[PDB]
């Protein structure tokens, strides 16, 4: 796969998640992690004060489709930032070799 | 783009991957 291959999949995977986002904020319920774009997948809706693991995106070249990326949800239903830093947390670190 | 395609995927994931853990 070529790298401007992998950007138009990308996009692809972009546009179904504000379709998914957009869909989730039509029919709404309690106060859950809202879906989020992170230029790499699309993080589901996740339950208030649980890890949220997502399998690595096949879409990904480069990426081992066996393993999983986590984000954390925090009971009021945003996600939890990195401590000390203001940049949404998430471990990456199944899905690359080089981490 | 053998490598071309990684190191893209390598700005993508350094700035993904927040946990310096
Ligand atoms: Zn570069």
């Amino acid at each position: 796969m070529t790298k401007e291959e992998q950007i138009f999949l990308l996009h692809r995977a972009q546009a179904q998640c504000e379709k998914r986002l957009k869909e989730v904020l039509q029919r709404p319920a309690g106060r859950p992690c809202l879906p989020e774009w992170d230029h790499i997948l699309c993080w589901p809706l996740g339950a208030p004060g649980e890890v949220v693991a997502v399998p690595c995106p096949d879409y990904i070249y480069d990426f081992n489709h066996k393993g999983h990326a986590y984000r954390r949800c925090d009971r009021n239903g945003s996600w939890e930032l990195v401590p000390g830093h203001n940049r949404t947390w998430a471990n990456y670190s199944e899905c690359v070799k080089f981490l | 783009q053998d490598l071309r395609r990684r190191f893209f995927l390598h700005h993508l994931i350094a700035e993904w991957h927040t946990a310096e853990i």
